[PDB]
RNA sequence: UCGCCCAUCAC
RNA sequence: UCGCCCAUCAC
RNA sequence: GCGAGCAAUGAUGAGUGAUGGGCGAACUGAGCUCGAAAGAGCAAUGAUGAGUGAUGGGCGAACUGAGCUCGC
């Protein structure tokens, strides 16, 4: 009943003639990745609410685990991958998609396949900025390489500086036309040139005043190009990392601590606010309970820690060390919530590296 | 210094070498495009690549004298372990500006050094994911003309075999490079290879084997037609 | 320059705050390093605080400045953590510094709060 | 126009010289936040260069992709002791992609170097 | 009742399962405990897998019934852990148990596999 | 110990 | 120019 | 069988190799630790073994330089 795919998703009956199909409302790149590996979508959702209103209820899907969480969110689903939905859908998309439906594919896989590894960098909003560095000097170079490539090539075919300014463009003629009597109107247009640019050069070719360069000068000259065509590669390489690593946040205390014990620990302090404001020697004794109550109002000896105990390098670990490791938890405790209520900047891996220097050296002396 | 030739397969060429020998070629997808760092070929307004049967069991099968080879231009094939290709990236010239090639990857790693080459190689599309499983990449793939294993994973005849139940045609073809040590590595090579070949004429019409000595040892080609 | 500055100021007021701490430190009664600063900070008792420049990550002293406007004491900045440090006698560095008691200071620890009190305005 | 050439082609060598010099100051101060030690270490750039296209990723370290480059021994007691005691941070083995590239894109103008270096001679 | 019990077992192959392991144990191929069992379910050619109907949580063996149906092989289950571990040869419990090589226990699995493929069907 | 795919380069 | 074996310290 | 051509102002040998990144040929699979010692606690829902970095002694290692070619 159900089929899987790139161009949205399908239904198709018993006799194998199409139902309805619906597009996806997130980047189709996320919706492959989770349809694939067995988790279902809001659009395909949709698509099986549309069914059971049509009056079916007999939902195989081609993937065993899609159909896991299906029947185990509440659905009447089954499986089998050779339905007559799939059967039909991929032997002949035309009848479906469009004449064109391998642009669709190509362009949402090699997205996928560009995607499918995970990250997780120390301090990435530094390792980002810089790359926005990287930009200024990569253009900074750019502009620097084309001007010597203007200079020299002018001594041969001038009849061009001022007619093609965009320097990828210079960079492109030089690299791919090279030298001066290659040039003809059709390479023109395989350089992606309009009539109104090809009516002049074509101009010049009777009758430039540049000065002559030999067969393995020019050499060098597109040599040069070539490299400068590699540095226009490096723009994108920059550009696809941008795009993708300047839209990261992640909290620093989730980190440094863990999700339960963090959240925990902000509420003992009344609020995120006050574990940004409190100091260590406060923030080590924080929900310590009844042993906390004794050293102030029966004047006991003060508790080593409170609900940093939890924390999974004090919890299980022998006596010699647990104050120690309990202290200096307490100061990069306090900068963590600090730095995610003040500046919301990410370094906990960074705060880890400490901490654990710290801990080795408690090795080390104890 | 060299003469440029057509093969007996259409889409594959041949060159006469500087020293006196036939080398096996294809006429590169885009002219100036390297693939795996290889000896490119300028001709007279054509560019050609150099297919290398000293790493590459397909071309040395081919120098092995395999008889029966089903990808032409035009077509639509499936590739099961492809990584970029020294061995595989030819069938995209082979194939041509009009055809459609699935790259399917296992190796977490590897499809990564294809991802750039196919913002021009635009005939091909490549997908992670286990080629054992072949409900794993269902979204982004269809019936094929023919499908080819070459990495010989101790899976590689349900690799081909349930692959072929899901994307290949009526008439369709398939191809797989057999290594006895990924099924047994105490038993004969010849004895692992009836095994497999009693298997795969379980679903289909086997129409060619081929032993790769002497150039690679205790691997061998099959080819297949589903009816 | 770190985020938490709330005016600008020359090397005026606080080379003269660096000298009370010169001074304040036995004549008087003083604490140094943040933790310490922040709980004289949060239970009122320090006089006047002083904070570094260049605090490195500069989040760790940056609840400083607010939480002086919530408890109502004058605060001020000087220009590098190490020689805050030699001030208040220590080998180490210190990001603050806090005032209990001025000791033999108090016309000078009273002319830094009437001037800071023209800036925090 | 030859003898003009011989200008643009010293002017070539000096203008590739300080882009190198440019590119190679962004991969020390990239590099930085994740093993600083190699930059009073190694001040032969080419050799930097070929650290970051090499490791890639600083966790990934041995004898060979040091003493393969013609590092000393009294280089190779330094770089290995610093494994997870270097000043730096943590890049990850997925961003740092984007600079081992950078790395081997920067090689192949040490080869624009050497190519201009082969014109100047004629 | 566990959700990896898929199928009811009857007064018979139960038995005879816990004697494929008791005489495997010294004549064939064999791993004991989940975690090997899973790395030998799936490297190579097991020839059949037994789990303990006990186990609890019954997640650590829940992986293993869909793991069966992506490799074509046969499970069973025995009624408990501690008889599981004893019918392998160990003082402890097991989860489950895979025969690599049946030994003696070849005609016990081909029964085995018969009568289960077409009671679940 | 023994194989299979991978980029980039050579004598 | 490079590898291998044994004994040994810190975490 | 014998002669002929070339060569220290350079004969001979080799289609083969380098550098970088993963996967596959079923990781070990039950011991460990405290105790005077029987014993006790942990363990197949994983005992134990397999780390990285550095310090010290020992062991071993590879272009030739004249041959090549032939007619009957």
């Amino acid at each position: 009943f159900i089929s899987e795919n790139v161009r949205g998703i399908y239904a198709f009956d018993e006799n194998g003639n199409l139902i309805e199909k619906r597009y996806f409302t997130d980047k189709p790149e996320k919706v492959l990745d989770q349809l694939l590996k067995g988790e279902i979508t809001k659009d395909l959702e949709e698509l099986l609410n549309s069914l059971k209103e049509k009056g079916y209820d007999e939902f195989v899907f081609e993937h065993p685990e899609l159909s896991r969480r299906a029947k185990e969110l509440g659905f009447s689903a089954t499986t089998e991958f050779p339905n007559i939905a799939g059967e039909r859908l991929r032997s002949n998309p035309e009848e479906f998609l469009g004449e064109n439906w391998f642009e669709e594919y190509y362009k949402v896989g090699v997205a996928l396949t560009r995607m499918r590894i995970q990250e997780q960098s120390g301090a990435r909003d530094k390792m980002v900025i810089q790359a926005i560095e990287a930009l200024d000097d990569v253009d900074k170079v750019i502009n620097l390489l084309v001007a010597r490539l203007r200079e020299w090539y002018s001594l041969h075919f001038p009849e061009l500086d001022e007619l093609l300014p965009k320097h990828p463009q210079y960079v492109a003629f030089v690299k791919t036309v090279g030298h001066r009597d290659n040039i003809n109107e059709e390479v023109l247009r395989e350089l992606g040139l309009s009539e109104e640019k090809i009516k002049k050069i074509l101009e010049a070719k009777e009758k430039t005043m540049g000065a002559w360069m030999d067969q393995t000068d020019i050499e060098v000259v597109r040599q040069l190009a070539e490299e400068i065509d590699r540095l226009y590669q490096l723009r994108k390489k920059l550009e696809d990392y941008i795009d993708r690593a300047m839209d990261d946040v992640a909290p620093n205390l989730k980190a440094l601590v863990g999700a339960k014990l963090a959240a925990r620990l902000i509420s003992l302090a009344g609020g995120l606010r006050e574990l940004a404001m409190m100091p260590s020697s406060t923030i080590q004794v924080l929900g310590a309970e009844k042993a906390l109550f004794r050293h102030l109002r029966t004047g006991a000896k003060p508790p080593k820690h409170g609900v940093i105990y939890q924390y999974p390098a004090i919890n299980r670990s022998p006596w010699w060390q647990r104050g120690k490791i309990a202290r200096a938890l307490a100061g990069k405790l306090a900068i963590a919530a600090r730095v995610d209520y003040f500046s919301g900047e990410y370094i906990a891996e960074e705060l880890k590296k400490e901490l654990e220097a710290r801990i080795r050296e408690i090795k080390e002396k104890y | 210094m060299v003469e440029v030739k057509k093969h007996k397969f259409p889409g594959v060429y041949v060159v006469i070498d500087d020293d006196g020998s036939e080398k096996i070629a294809t006429k590169n997808l885009v002219p100036g495009q390297r693939v795996y760092g290889e000896r490119v070929i300028k001709w007279e307004g054509e560019e050609y690549r150099i297919w290398n049967p000293h790493r590459s069991k397909l071309g040395a099968a081919i120098v092995n004298g395999l008889k029966n080879f089903p990808i032409k231009p035009g077509k639509s094939v499936l590739y099961l372990g492809i990584a970029s290709g020294t061995t595989a990236s030819h069938v995209s010239d082979i194939v041509g500006w009009e055809g459609k090639i699935y790259g399917i990857e296992f190796s977490p790693r590897v499809l990564r050094e294809l991802v750039p080459i196919v913002e021009e190689r635009r005939n091909i599309i490549p997908i992670l994911g286990d080629a054992t499983k072949p409900e794993e990449y269902r979204a982004l793939v269809t019936k094929v003309d023919v499908i080819f294993e070459d990495v010989a994973q101790p899976t590689q005849a349900k690799i081909l075999i349930d692959n072929a139940k899901a994307y290949l045609k009526r008439g369709g073809y398939g191809m797989i490079a057999v290594k006895s040590r990924s099924i047994d590595v105490t038993k004969e090579p010849e004895q692992v290879f009836k095994e497999v070949e009693r298997e795969l004429s379980e679903y289909f019409e086997v129409i060619e084997r081929l032993n790769l000595e002497p150039y690679e040892k205790d691997h061998a080609l099959f080819v297949v037609r589903k009816p | 320059k770190p985020s938490y500055v709330k005016f600008e100021v020359p090397k005026e007021l606080a080379e003269k705050a660096l000298q009370a701490v010169e001074i304040a430190r036995d004549t008087g009664k003083i604490r140094k390093g943040t933790n310490e600063t922040t709980k004289a900070v949060e239970r009122g008792q320090a006089k006047l605080v002083i904070i570094a420049e260049d605090v490195d990550p500069e989040e760790i002293v940056a609840h400083l400045p607010p939480l002086c406007e919530e408890k109502e004491i004058p605060y001020i900045y000087v220009p590098s953590k190490k020689e805050l440090g030699a001030a208040a006698g220590i080998e180490v560095a210190a990001a603050s510094v806090a005032i209990i008691e001025p000791g033999k200071a108090r016309d000078l620890v009273e002319e830094i709060a009437m001037k800071v009190k023209e800036l925090m305005k």
